[PDB]
């Protein structure tokens, strides 16, 4: 609970990460709108289900009520499918690992409408995490802020809970022999990074649901409450 | 309710 | 410029704030009342910005864009500090103080209204303090369209300078790191509040309900 | 050309 050394706060969150999935790409045909639309939905929803059960394993986030882990995971669930995909994308300049078998530029978002500009943002959002060299243990740590942070102003025990990431953060800043100016320097650019994510959040939404609306794609159950949550 | 209220509850 | 001490970066930012607007003594008339304001404050923001230290080193062109992208932060996140001291009420200006019921006077407003209030509500638990909102401010209008070295650097001044007015208030170190991520964490959703805000804005230009002058016009298109 | 271009050079 908030009884966590930062270490034991870190391996919790290193055991809890969910499986890289595939998409279900098929090679022998070109990409049209729809059907690019198709697999990018059909892998989120199915990233859904995982995320489910990865945020269950979050420390304090089965302690809230029903309703709350409801409102938290609605409200960030784009966040932090994207930050996700632009940690996975993080050793390809210039791509989106969405999946092994999905790995996109730039050219082959222009195939949805709306989409290339979303696209780069989250390649550009990819090249801050590769300058920063954003470590594995600094990118479980900011997706579960996003996980507590994103509806808790949809209003104490998740500022904790938050408070505590914090001091995650730090110590394994200063644990990879970073100066004190730099542990809080860092800190800031972390953070910061998240007001980008937000934003590549509410555009993303506003296109899903403009992708819905044109009936491009036929959206599962789960993905279209997760979009009613929200335009 | 939600669909997200009931999978929440999954062991 | 990046040599600046951590109190002259706190000087400098207090010294370059704008005035505070009035208004004037429905939906038409309130979206009148609110976007003629916003426009106004627009042009008080300008030269605002020009006085942020390492602003005006940037060429004209990412100066454009950072103020395009962050704008309605930058006014939301006046508007909350306003509004601090007035639990439930937003201090659009000091002859408009807006309880939250006023909301709804306007289609879609009142959600918006709310995420004001649990922002001005959060800066109540926090006790913020007025050296440490023109290091917010200024933090969105550098970072907010950052991404779409030398700003990297003015930043990391901003943050150091958080960090020293924390330092100054006897907090331990435990204790700044803590709250300059709460701080932090506040900007995630002014940028939700700002995107939501946008959009509110761009459907009332559409449905010709007030009419909008030139910079705030271009403002808006910009998104 | 636009209007806050200018506007960022006044007097
Ligand atoms: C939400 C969209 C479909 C699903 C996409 C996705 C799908 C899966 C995933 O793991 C990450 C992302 C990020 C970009 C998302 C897209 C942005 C716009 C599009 O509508
Ligand atoms: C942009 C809106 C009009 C201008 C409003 C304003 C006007 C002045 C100000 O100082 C702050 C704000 C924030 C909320 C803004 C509104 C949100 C929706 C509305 O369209």
């Amino acid at each position: 609970a908030l009884s966590l050394t930062a270490d034991q706060m870190v391996s919790a969150l290193l055991d809890a990460e969910p499986p890289i999935l595939y998409s279900e790409y098929d090679p022998t045909r070109p990409f049209s709108e729809a059907s690019m639309m198709g697999l990018l939905t059909n892998l989120a929803d199915r990233e859904l289900v995982h995320m489910i059960n990865w945020a269950k394993r979050v420390p304090g986030f089965v302690d809230l009520t029903l309703h709350d882990q409801v409102h938290l995971l609605e409200c960030a669930w784009l966040e932090i499918l994207m930050i996700g995909l632009v940690w996975r994308s993080m050793e390809h300049p210039g791509k989106l690992l969405f999946a092994p078998n999905l790995l996109l530029d730039r050219n082959q978002g222009k195939c949805v409408e709306g989409m290339v500009e979303i696209f780069d943002m989250l390649l550009a959002t990819s090249s801050r995490f590769r300058m920063m060299n954003l470590q594995g243990e600094e990118f479980v740590c900011l997706k579960s802020i996003i996980l507590l942070n994103s509806g808790v102003y949809t209003f104490d025990h998740i500022h904790r809970v938050l408070d505590k990431i914090t001091d995650t953060l730090i110590h394994l800043m200063a644990k990879a022999g970073l100066t004190l100016q730099q542990q809080h320097q860092r800190l800031a650019q972390l953070l910061l990074i998240l007001s980008h994510i937000r934003h590549m959040s509410n555009k993303g939404m506003e296109h899903l649901y403009s992708m819905k609306c044109k009936n491009v794609v036929p959206l599962s159950d789960l993905l279209l409450e997760m979009l009613d949550a929200h335009l | 309710h939600k669909i997200l209220h009931r999978l929440l509850q999954d062991s």
